[PDB]
RNA sequence: ACCAGGUUGAUUCUGCCUGACGUAGACGCUAUUCCCUAAGAUUAACCCAUGCAUGUUUUUGAUAUGGAAAAAUGGACUGCUCAGUAAUACUCACUUUAUUUAAUGUAUUAAAGUAUAACUGCGUUAAAGUGUAGCAUAAGACUAUACAGUAAGAGUGAGACCUAUCAGCUAGUUGUUAAGGUAAUGGCUUAACAAGGCAAUGACGGGUAACGGUAUUACUUUGUAAUAUUCCGGAGAAGGAGCCUGAGAGACGGCUACUAAGUCUAAGGAUUGCAGCAGGGGCGAAACUUGACCUAUGGAUUUUAUCUGAGGCAGUUAUGGGAAGUAAUAUAUUGUUUCAUAUUGUAAAAGUAUAUGAGGUGAUUAAUUGGAGGGCAAAUCAAGUGCCAGCAGCCGCGGUAAUACUUG
C-alpha cells in the first residue's frame, strides 16, 4: 500500500530513473493515527515477527510529572495551546509528541512561585508531552517552570 | 528468495571434511549450535568416514538409537549434532574417549585418551560482565554462562570445565613465554611458544624455532609454561616442515 | 568445449611438403605405427618437457634449483628414458636439464611394449608385435596387457616374458 | 599525445581512429540484421517458379542455367544457379528447393553476374548424389 | 617465434583480393566393437489433449483393534527459463551503539468455568457444492527475558559495450527546522522557509540481434577473445494491480478485480494457467522414451519401512574425446571379430570382466571420402564433344592430337 522504498527518485544529476522489480513486502508502510481526545480507546497491532505494538485513537488522562518537588500524578487533558510544523492541529485537537496542553490542576499539589500562582486559583496548568502517542499508546510529559515558560508564551495565540 | 536455505551442495562443501567430490550431488547442512560454521562437523560423518562402524544409513540409526553415544558426557541421537573443536567424545562400551582437534594439514583428526583426560574440558573467555541483582558472569567461546568465579580470571584466559559438575575448576592465564594452539586462519594447528604480544597480533615461536603472526582471536593458549601441557599433544606436535624440507627428505640433501 | 570433450592435437601448418613427408614415413615404417595420428601424441609431450626444460635455466630463485627441477629429473628416470644421475650432486642437476635437449623422438618411441618386445628375443619383426599383444599372449610380472603403447617403466623392464598359460607356451 | 598521465586523452583518440577500419564500420552499424538477403542461417527453402537462363561475361562464352525462387521466412524473390550438368531435367515448377551459398563473403563469384546461392537439394534428394545416380527422383 | 599466387614488353615499390590454420551451429556420402561425455538456448517469455510430480505423525482414538475427523508440523526450500534491467543488479574492501529471527546450545524467571468436529437422523440441485435438528457429544485453547549460533534487511566508496547527425540539464529537484510511519538510518511522506544540485575527467538523451561474475578453453613476449554449458548471485510464472495466514510470501501445483484468449450445461449457473517430467501443435536450416525405481547422495523438527518425474538406472541419436580391429610367419600353417553358455553382478533385468563351447573364412561378415595445370603431394594415359555441354576460392582451360569438361 504505503511504500518506503528508494528506487522511484531522482538521481543526483536529476535524470530520470527506471525500475526493474515489483514491491516488496519488507518495506511496508501504514497511515497516519490522529490521537484526539474524549473518551479513552486503544487498538493493538501487529508487527514484524511477533512484537505488539499499540496505537490510541482516542486520549484521556495522561501522566505527567513535577519537576520541583519530584513527583507524578495523573491529571485531564483540556485543550492544546500550540504545534510546532503544523497549526492547524490546535483546532481539531489531535495530540502528538512536543505539543504543549493545557490541565487541570485539581490533584496537584504546587509549591509557592510567582509565575504558577495566578494559574493555580483558576483550574489549569501547562504541560508538553515527551512520548510518541501513536505507537507508545501513552502519553507522558513535564509541567513548565521557569524559563521554559518563558519560551512558549511568546509563540501562543494572544 | 523469501526465506532460508535448507540443501548444500558438495562442491562448496568444506575440504576439511575429507569427502570425494565424485557420484555425490547434495550434502548434509548441519544444525544451529554453539559452534562457528567452520569448526563443526556433522555427527553422521563420523561414524562412517574417520571413525568406522557403519556401511549405509540404516546401521547409523542402529548405534544412536542404543544410546551408547556420549558427547561431553551426555547422550545425543540425532544424526544432524554438530561435533565442535575440542570436545570429547566417548562410547559407553568399550571405554573409547576421544578428543577432536586438527591435524596438521588442516584436516579433522580423533586421538585416543585417557581416562584421567576424559573428564575435563577446555575453553576460552570472551566477554564478562554483571548481570542483574549484582551477580558476576563471565562467558565462554560456546555459549556457556558461569557465576561466582575467581577475580583473578581476565577477558583472555582460559578456563578447564569438569563437564560433569559444569564448575570452573582451574584457569590458566594471558601473558607471555606460554604454550598456543591456533585453530583458523591460514596456519591451523600450529603448537607454539609465545615472544611478542601485540595489540591485535602476537609474534610467536615454533618448536622448530620459526616465526608466525597471527591474529589473538585464532589462538588458545593450552599452557603457561612448557612444563605444564595440559593436554596431551598430537603425534606431529603440529609442527608442519616446509616444502624444502619435504623436498629434502626425498632425494636427500644437496651437498655443497 | 568442455574438459572432457577438447581435442588434444591439430593438424600440421604446412599439409604437404615434400621435405617432411619422406622423414616422417621413415619413423611409420621402421617402429611400426597404425596411423598418422597417433605419432602425433607422442611427440606433443616431448615438446612440453622442453618448453618447461628452457624456463629451469632462466631461474633466479634460489629454491627452484632445488625442488621443480629435482621434480623434472625423476619423472623421466622412472620410464627410463634418462639413465641415472645423483640428486645430491648440485652440478649434475645442471648437466641433467642440459642432456634433455639432445633427445629426440625415438627416445620416447623405444620404450613401448610393442618395440620392447621385438628388440628382445620374443618377436622376429615389429609387426610380430602387434599381432601378438592383441590376442593376449604376453604378460608382465603379474598382469596381461593388451595395449601395445603401453609406456614400460625402468624397473619393470627385465621382466617382461610369455604368458605361463597360454597356448604360445606349450600349456 | 604521448605522456605518463595522458591516458584519458590516449583512449578516447584511438576511438576515433578505428571507426575507419571498413570491417569494423559494419560492425558498428549491424548491417547484418538489417539488410540480409536470406536472413541468418546457413541454408533456406523456396518454391520455383521460373526455369531460365544467362549468359556469361566476356571473354568466356556460355549460357549458365539458373531459377528464380522464392523464399519462406522472408518472403522475398531471389535466383539461384543449379550446378551441375544435366541437373535440371529432374526440376519441374511448382516445387521445393534448398539453397546455399558461395563461400566468397556475399559477393558473386566466377564469371556468373549478379548471382551469390547455388541450390543444394530438391525434393529432399541430395542433386550431388542424384548426379552420381545412386537415387531416382520420385 | 615460418609465408605463398595475382597490375608490366621486362624491373623496383605502395596497396588490396585470394590460398594455407582455429571455435561454435546446420548439411551431403559411408560406418564393426567397448568405456567416458552431451541433446528445443538462437526464431515464438507462442497456444496446449492426456497421465503424473506435497504430504507425514498414538496427540487424542471413529457405536468400528486400528482408522475417522480435529489438533500439530512443512508446503517461502528444491526444480525450469533469461523477457526486463548499462546500474540501485554483480564483485571486492569497510559499517550497522541504526535492526528483526520459529526449529538449536547454555542459563534466569512463573504457574473451577467456556465452543466446534467426526457420529445419528431429515433433505437439496444438470453439474460444481452446500442446509435444518439431537440444551448434541470429544482431545485443544483461554509465562516473560538474556548471551551465543544460523538466516535476512539497510548503508559508504571503487570498477565495467557502441553513439556529438545527442551541449546544457534538473523543480520533491538540493538544503534547514518540525512531525507522521517503519523492526530500523534516510525527501521515505507532509507543513513552513530558502535557492540550491550536476556537467567536454562527456551531464542530459538514443541503440543493444545486453542477466552479471566464475570454474574452464584458445592465442600470446608486459596481455587479448569467447564463457546459454560446472558453481555462486539477481528477476519472472498470459499482462498489470491489491491482499489474508505466517518467524519468513507483495507467494502464483494460495485468494480478489480488470484486459487478451477460451471450455462444460438440462440454459438458472460453474470453471483453466506444462518458462515442473513425459507428449502433441505452430515456427524454423535446426534438437530424444505419453519408459522402470527408492539401490547410492539428500530434503521434510529423532528419517533403521512413509512420500520424493529432486535424484539414480536403462532406451533413441555420426555432439565430441580415448583403448583398439580388418592379419602374421614362411598354396599351406596357426589363430582375432559376426554365434552361444556358466559364474560374478543388478531393487529386479542389461552390460563389463574370468572361464568354457562349437563351425572355418581376409577376393571376406569385416573401408570409405576427396583430389591429379600452378599455389599444392599425384598422369602431356586412353576413348568421346568441339567457345557447345560444362569446370573453376584467385590465376585461368574448351575453335576435330584437351595431362584443365563427360566416362573408363
Ligand atoms: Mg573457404
Ligand atoms: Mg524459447
Ligand atoms: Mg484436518
Ligand atoms: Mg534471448
Ligand atoms: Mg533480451
Ligand atoms: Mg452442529
Ligand atoms: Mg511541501
Ligand atoms: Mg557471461
Ligand atoms: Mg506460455
Ligand atoms: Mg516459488
Ligand atoms: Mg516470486
Ligand atoms: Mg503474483
Ligand atoms: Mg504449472
Ligand atoms: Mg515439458
Ligand atoms: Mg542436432
Ligand atoms: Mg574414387
Ligand atoms: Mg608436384
Ligand atoms: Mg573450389
Ligand atoms: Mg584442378
Amino acid at each position: 500500500g504505503i511504500n518506503h522504498r528508494g528506487e522511484h527518485k531522482r538521481k543526483k544529476s536529476g535524470g530520470k530513473s527506471v525500475l526493474h522489480r515489483k514491491k516488496r513486502n519488507n518495506r511496508r508502510g501504514s497511515q497516519m493515527a490522529a490521537t484526539k481526545v474524549g473518551s479513552t480507546k486503544v487498538v493493538e497491532k501487529r508487527a514484524r515477527g511477533g512484537n505488539k505494538k499499540y496505537k490510541a485513537l482516542r486520549l484521556n488522562e495522561g501522566e505527567f510529572l513535577y519537576k520541583s518537588g519530584n513527583i507524578i500524578n495523573s491529571s485531564k487533558i483540556i485543550e492544546v495551546m500550540y504545534h510546532p510544523t503544523n497549526n492547524d492541529y490546535v483546532r481539531t485537537n489531535t495530540i502528538t509528541k512536543s505539543s504543549v496542553v493545557k490541565i487541570s490542576s485539581e490533584g496537584i499539589k504546587i509549591q509557592d512561585e510567582e509565575d504558577l500562582k495566578e494559574m493555580y486559583e483558576k483550574g489549569y496548568l501547562y504541560a508538553v508531552i515527551n512520548s510518541r502517542p501513536g505507537q507508545v499508546g501513552k502519553a507522558e510529559g513535564e509541567i513548565l517552570q521557569g524559563s521554559k515558560l518563558e519560551f512558549y508564551t511568546n509563540l501562543f495565540k494572544k | 528468495t523469501g526465506g532460508p536455505r535448507k540443501h548444500l551442495n558438495r562442491k562448496v562443501a568444506p575440504t576439511s571434511w575429507k569427502l570425494d567430490k565424485s557420484i555425490g550431488t547434495y550434502a548434509i547442512r548441519p544444525h544451529s549450535g554453539p559452534h562457528k560454521k567452520d569448526l563443526c562437523i556433522p555427527l553422521a560423518y563420523v561414524l562412517e568416514k574417520f571413525l568406522e562402524y557403519a556401511n549405509n544409513r540404516k546401521e547409523i540409526q542402529i548405534i544412536l538409537k542404543s544410546k551408547n553415544i556420549k558427547i561431553n558426557g551426555k547422550i545425543i541421537e540425532k544424526r544432524k549434532y554438530p561435533v565442535g573443536f575440542g570436545d570429547v567424545l566417548s562410547i559407553i562400551k568399550t571405554d573409547e574417549h576421544y578428543r577432536v582437534f586438527y591435524g596438521v594439514d588442516k584436516n579433522f583428526t580423533f586421538i585416543k585418551i585417557d581416562k584421567e583426560e576424559a573428564n575435563f574440558k577446555l575453553a576460552k573467555v570472551t566477554n564478562k560482565k554483571v548481570m542483574y541483582e549484582n551477580v558476576p558472569y563471565i562467558f565462554t567461546n560456546d555459549g556457556a554462562c558461569f557465576k561466582y568465579c575467581d577475580p583473578a580470571i581476565n577477558i583472555n584466559d582460559t578456563v578447564k570445565i569438569d563437564l560433569e559438575t559444569r564448575l570452573v575448576v582451574d584457569y590458566v592465564s594471558f601473558k607471555e613465554g606460554d604454550v598456543v594452539f591456533v585453530m583458523r586462519g591460514e596456519d591451523t594447528g600450529r603448537v607454539g611458544i609465545i615472544k611478542k604480544i601485540q595489540n591485535t597480533t602476537v609474534i610467536c615461536e615454533d618448536l622448530s624455532n620459526k616465526e608466525f603472526e597471527t591474529s589473538i582471536d585464532s589462538m588458545i593458549v593450552i599452557g603457561d609454561n612448557e612444563e605444564s601441557l595440559l593436554i596431551s599433544l598430537p603425534e606431529e606436535k603440529g609442527i608442519r616442515l616446509t616444502a624444502l624440507e619435504e623436498s629434502n627428505l626425498k632425494f636427500g640433501e644437496i651437498v655443497e | 568445449a568442455n574438459q572432457f570433450s577438447k581435442r588434444l592435437v591439430h593438424k600440421p601448418r604446412n599439409p604437404f611438403e615434400k621435405d617432411r613427408l619422406i622423414k616422417e614415413m621413415q619413423i611409420v615404417g621402421k617402429f611400426g605405427l597404425k596411423n598418422k595420428h597417433e605419432l602425433r601424441l607422442v611427440e606433443k609431450n616431448f615438446s612440453n618437457d622442453k618448453k618447461e626444460a628452457r624456463l629451469l635455466l632462466t631461474s633466479n630463485k634460489v629454491e627452484d634449483i632445488s625442488i621443480n627441477s629435482r621434480n623434472l629429473l625423476d619423472k623421466l628416470c622412472t620410464a627410463g628414458i634418462l639413465n641415472g644421475i645423483d640428486l645430491t650432486s648440485k652440478e649434475e642437476i645442471l648437466n641433467g636439464l642440459n642432456s634433455i635437449l639432445d633427445l629426440t623422438i625415438d627416445s620416447y618411441l623405444e620404450r613401448t611394449l610393442q618395440y620392447k618386445v621385438y628388440s628382445s628375443g620374443l618377436a622376429k619383426s615389429v609387426h610380430h608385435s602387434r599381432w601378438l599383444i592383441t590376442k593376449g599372449q604376453i604378460s608382465i610380472q603379474g598382469v596381461v596387457i593388451k595395449r601395445p603403447n603401453y609406456v614400460v617403466k625402468a624397473e619393470e623392464e627385465a621382466f617382461i616374458e610369455l604368458t605361463p598359460y597360454s597356448w604360445s607356451n606349450n600349456t | 599525445m604521448n605522456g605518463l598521465f595522458a591516458a584519458n586523452d590516449l583512449i578516447k583518440s584511438r576511438k576515433v581512429k578505428r571507426r575507419s577500419d571498413p570491417y569494423y564500420r559494419k560492425k558498428i552499424l549491424g548491417t547484418k540484421y538489417k539488410h540480409s538477403k536470406i536472413g541468418n542461417g546457413p541454408q533456406a527453402k523456396g518454391i520455383v517458379l521460373e526455369k531460365t537462363g544467362v549468359e556469361a561475361k566476356q571473354p568466356n562464352s556460355a549460357v549458365r542455367k539458373i531459377v528464380k525462387i522464392q523464399l519462406i521466412k522472408t518472403g522475398k524473390k531471389i535466383s539461384a544457379f543449379v550446378p551441375h550438368d544435366g541437373s535440371l531435367n529432374y526440376i519441374e515448377l511448382n516445387d521445393e528447393v534448398v539453397v546455399e551459398g558461395f563461400g566468397k563473403k556475399g559477393h558473386s563469384c566466377g564469371d556468373i553476374p549478379g548471382i551469390s546461392y547455388k541450390v543444394v537439394k530438391v525434393q529432399n534428394v541430395s542433386l550431388l548424389a542424384l548426379f552420381k545416380g545412386k537415387k531416382e527422383k520420385p
